[PDB]
């Protein structure tokens, strides 16, 4: 069962849950999963009503791990208020800069995700589930295909699963190079065989999604929590970390740290602890200048003591931690973020289409020292006006991080003007 | 009158049979075609449309939309080099320089023998291992030119 | 943060074993990877074990732990016996003058680790050990950390790089016994017992750890293996003379200007080691003798011998202790005697009493307190340590001292008269 | 009556879990014990034997055999002085003299405060840097009395 080469990302856990097996950089097959008591959560779940599973997941306080932090139980509840059939979708598009947390679950412990999909699908009455995995994760694709077959053979998928009368097939779809296909409505368009064009929201997918039917989309990491919630009960799960923002969380840490990799930690951990306590501090013991929360936010070195939770003052997002140190040029970094959004706007909305493009094009002129005064003023204006009329979150945030760098590092931008 | 070789047509049909509706298989089909030919032949789209029961322009629009597909350059091995923030900070330019030293090409270029094409790509989701590159489906951290040369020599 | 280690000087004409270890610091896995490290392992895992054995055989690699046994052939002997099999890296290096192995361990641990993984795969061992002497605490901590790095990068554990090959490397520590460098005493120690050598045959490759086929190889031997795979055996055999090919480490100590470890081909002569590489003698004094560790004594008339494993060559581990014209050979012999006295395991009677009496009587001679009978007794004892011995210690405890008696009679007679 | 403190017991148990078989951990355990106490307490041997699932006299024989272990003298720091051929040639006796000047003790003796014990040992595998000594795990070339004195001042 040869898979393509995957770099061996470092992984460390204080909780031994999501990374119990995936802290080891290899495929864990169904017998190893079973030996660790895997699929007993599923068996337990199938002896429960859908309603009660939803209730446990709700009471667990589990929130979306794909960026927005929406309460998962609540999302499920909304779906099942709507007539079937219903569809369950695992979002494995993971394409935001700095973010590599989902793939280690996929590639090392696929049965944890599969088990979560089956439980979740049962909870919402979906008999057809999808994994949409980005095209640039080919090994993940083949690993999941093989794992699904393993699960079929042990009777965890197919018709009348373990005599429950519950039927499920999981189909694995591949992306083909569009970051936007991680946006849940564009993902659905892509599953329907079309271009990845976000739909106006509302309706949310739980009302109208795949083929216009009630659809739950959840992130890989979110789904991976579900077996634990069933296995240990919601009370014990909520005892993990702080009571409000409970449960394990994966933190993909890259840039100027000694130990770049994925860290499974509770969400009371501070950003400072992530970098210095777990990730081994900075390369060359240099001062931290900024942390980029993927391509979403930019924190200064004055903001290191924030909790890695979903609170208003917390780090939020996906817990993606890109560390820049004192010699890293912030304008050069912002250019890379601008370039990302230029490459990934789908172009449906005009301010987004032209704004992402002009933001990158003008910022490159600024960086190279070729910007006119008008180019400077134009850059500022365009950065502030990507969002208007936008129908998805890309347009809403394409200027966000770059604005934060302008506000938090004025002196460094001034150097480029003067 | 372009036709798929039988062995390829079988795999395409298999993707089309995989999902509940045929048209869901479009991206898997296009990956298969690109894997087989080393690019997307413009002639391939018409019979693919037929097999998916879709209009041709639908298929063309999809090929145009998704960045992984290439209708212009045939290449046996695609070297996808990440050019996003983390890889840039950690040494994309070192990797590109090394690639130029060994293969004599820059991003966007194919070697004369049509063996290697360097494709600049967005974040590959392996940022801890920056700077990252792929060779077709295989993915690696770039360590040095000596290391890279050895890796590339595995692709004949 | 590791314990303090003296900064032993290191120099290479070949830039192989000492490519990184010529610099006196720990080289971690990132540095190792930048130099193309672990690519030989990747290449090896694409070969059959049999193929790897054949390459190591054709390389002409010989044991670097003292006895010069052909490494590939040792492996072949192991694999003709049913598994499971074990692989042991011998890092006990405790013979006087010998400090070659430690600089690999302490400065380039991944070279050793990569060698261990390839070798284990070759002989089908899923469990490997490093037995490192207790007096190398830094090397122990360095190896433990390096093994963890290797695990992180997926070079150790189950299904290494999708090969299906499983390996764990355990690091064990000695606790003061030179005899635990003898391969069967080493195994006894790994089994949690006193370091008592076993009667051979059987050799470890037939019956070793837990009675299973076991390959024991020296650190330096193992460190060659990545090169053989990387270069191919034919290119490796181009290094140095075709009958004794490959790089060799020479730990040079005593009365030289530049004491340290030298990586050189084995056609290098003993004179070249001292004068061309190690900078000549302290004070430009004449060479009186070279002790090949505690094994042999070469006179100033024997400096033009090659540093190879030939009958007329230097042999041993290439350990070069230089004595100059003012060094008392009898005083030096006493120190060699003291070593064997302190290290006999005592199982064999002629070794037990002979090692003790050789030292006891030689001290009396040196101090001028020896009777005529003590003199004649010393001579007899020196000739009679070997009988009934079940390991090489008893076989050589009198060897060097006998050579001093033969090559330096005038100095000995000075103590007699 | 004798029990290992939990801090030590935990480390011992870690060594015992490390190798496939418990009894292989015997030397690592005994090192750990000597590290903790500054010697091997005779009382410690029975509970260790239990932990290793070995007979007591087996453990006692192992302690007796291996020269690094010391059941006689408690010492915070062990100054191991090489007395083998190369260090002897290059000035072991100068080192011993300097040690006597600074500490007031000879080989085999412990300072009155229990702080330092001089232990004569065979070749330490650092012969190029003769004459060699260790202070616990740290290892050094002796250069002179003033130098030795500075080194020893670091151990408190
Ligand atoms: N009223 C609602 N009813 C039902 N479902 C809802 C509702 N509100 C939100 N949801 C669901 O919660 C999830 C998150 O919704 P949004 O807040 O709209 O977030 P989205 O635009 O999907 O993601 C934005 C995120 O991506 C990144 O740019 C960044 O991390 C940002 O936080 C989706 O699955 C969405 O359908
Ligand atoms: N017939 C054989 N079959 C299999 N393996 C063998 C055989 N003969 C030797 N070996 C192996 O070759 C290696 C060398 O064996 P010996 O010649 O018995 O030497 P040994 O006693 O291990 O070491 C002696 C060495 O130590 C020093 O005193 C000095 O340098 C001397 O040369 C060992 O690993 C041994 O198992
Ligand atoms: C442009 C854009 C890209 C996104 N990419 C991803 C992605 O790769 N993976 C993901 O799970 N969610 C991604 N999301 C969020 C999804 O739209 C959605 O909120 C999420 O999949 C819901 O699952 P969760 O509630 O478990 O987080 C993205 C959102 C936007 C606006
Ligand atoms: C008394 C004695 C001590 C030995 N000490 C060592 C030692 O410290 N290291 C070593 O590798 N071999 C030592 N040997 C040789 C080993 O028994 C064995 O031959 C060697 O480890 C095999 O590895 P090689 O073939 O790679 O040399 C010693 C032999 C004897 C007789
Ligand atoms: S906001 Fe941008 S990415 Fe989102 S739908 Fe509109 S054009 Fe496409
Ligand atoms: S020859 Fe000496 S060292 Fe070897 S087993 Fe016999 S007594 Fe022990
Ligand atoms: S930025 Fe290159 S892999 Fe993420
Ligand atoms: S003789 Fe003292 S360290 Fe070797
Ligand atoms: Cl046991
Ligand atoms: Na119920
Ligand atoms: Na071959």
């Amino acid at each position: 069962r040869s898979y393509p080469a995957i770099p061996r990302i470092y992984a460390e856990t204080t909780l031994n849950m999501l990374l119990k097996r995936a802290k080891k950089p290899r495929v864990h097959s169904i017998d190893e999963y079973l030996k660790d008591g895997g699929y007993q959560a599923l068996e337990k779940a199938l002896n429960m009503s859908p309603e009660e599973i939803i209730d446990w997941v709700d009471k667990s306080t589990l929130r979306g791990r794909g960026g927005a932090g929406f309460p998962t139980g609540k999302k499920w509840k909304f779906a099942v208020q709507n007539p079937g059939p219903r569809y369950f979708i695992c979002n494995a598009d993971e394409s935001e800069p700095g973010t590599f947390k989902d793939r280690i679950i996929i590639e090392r412990d696929p049965h944890l995700l599969i088990e979560g999909i089956i439980i979740s699908s049962y909870a919402i009455g979906a008999n057809e589930a999808y994994i949409y995995i980005r095209g640039e994760y080919p090994a993940g694709y083949y690993i999941l295909r093989d794992a699904i077959e393993e699960a079929k053979k042990k009777g965890f998928l197919g018709k009348n699963i373990l005599g429950s009368g519950f039927d499920l097939e999981i189909y694995v779809a591949r992306g083909a190079g569009a970051y936007i296909c991680g946006e849940e409505t564009a993902l659905i368009e892509s599953l329907e065989g079309k271009r990845g064009h976000p739909r106006l929201k509302p309706p949310y997918p739980v009302q109208k999604g795949l083929w216009g039917k009630p659809t739950v989309v959840n992130n890989v990491e979110t789904i991976a929590n579900v077996p634990f919630i069933i296995s240990m009960g919601w009370e014990e799960y909520r005892y993990i970390g702080p009571s409000d923002y409970a449960g394990p969380k994966l933190f993909p840490v890259s840039g100027k740290v000694k130990k770049p990799g994925v860290y499974e930690l509770p969400m009371n951990t501070t950003l400072r602890e992530v970098i210095f306590k777990y990730a081994g501090g900075t390369l060359g013991n240099k001062k931290v200048k900024a942390v980029f929360s993927g391509a979403l936010d930019c924190f200064s070195s004055e903001e290191l003591d924030i909790p890695m939770d979903y609170s208003p003052l917390g780090f939020g997002g996906t817990g993606t931690v890109i560390v820049l140190t004192e010699e890293d040029d912030i304008v050069e970094a912002a250019l890379k973020i601008a370039e990302f959004y230029e490459h990934e706007t789908c172009g449906q909305c005009t301010p987004c289409r032209v704004g992402c493009y002009e933001q990158a094009n003008l910022l490159e002129k600024i960086y190279k020292g070729e910007a006119t005064e008008q180019d400077w003023e134009g850059f500022d204006f365009v950065n502030r006006n990507i969002q208007p009329t936008s129908i998805c979150g890309l347009g809403a945030v394409a200027g966000r991080l770059i604005r934060q760098t302008l506000e938090k590092f004025p002196e460094e931008w001034e150097k480029y003007r003067k | 009158e372009f036709e798929f070789p039988e062995e390829l047509k079988t795999k395409l049909q298999e993707h089309i049979n995989y999902f509940p509706k045929k048209r869901q298989a479009i991206l898997l089909c296009l990956h298969e075609i690109q894997n087989y030919y080393g690019y997307i032949p413009p002639e391939s789209l018409k019979p693919l449309a037929d097999m998916l029961e879709l209009p041709l322009n639908h298929v063309e629009g999809v090929v145009a939309f998704y960045d992984m597909f290439d209708r212009e350059d045939k290449a046996k091995y695609r070297i996808r080099v990440c050019v996003s923030i983390v890889c840039h900070l950690m040494g994309t330019n070192k990797l590109l320089k090394a690639l130029e030293n060994i293969l004599g090409i820059k991003p966007g270029e194919v070697t004369p023998d049509g063996k290697f094409k360097i494709v600049p790509v967005q974040c590959l989701g392996a940022c801890s291992e920056a700077p990252v590159f792929m060779v077709n489906d295989d993915e690696y951290k770039f360590e040095s030119e000596v290391q890279l040369n050895e890796i590339l020599s595995r692709y004949t």
